[PDB]
């Protein structure tokens, strides 16, 4: 069957819930770079 | 006449598709085409992503 089936906005929302655990776990290391780079000095 | 009669109803075909079908249990034009399948899909390399 030549189907048409598409996505939801629950599926484009998902992909958000993975973007937006990207942006926010890449801005957490660079406090811990920062903090212990405060502990080294 | 009554065999026409049914026929310029469309009776006949009501007729028809009941006892094809409801006796069938299996999918009717399942198959279909092919040219949803043209591209590799997912699950052909889906493989690679595990």
């Amino acid at each position: 069957k030549k189907n048409s089936y598409s996505y939801g906005w629950s599926f484009y929302f998902g992909a958000l819930s993975f973007i937006i655990a990207e942006m926010v776990g890449v801005l957490a290391v660079h406090m811990f770079i920062d903090r212990h780079k405060q502990l080294t000095g | 006449l009554a065999v026409l009669k049914l026929s310029e109803q469309g009776v006949l075909d009501k007729l028809k598709n009941k006892w094809w079908y409801d006796k069938g249990e299996c999918g009717a034009k399942d198959s279909g085409s092919k040219e949803k399948t043209s591209a590799l899909s997912l699950s052909n390399v889906a493989g690679v992503f595990y």
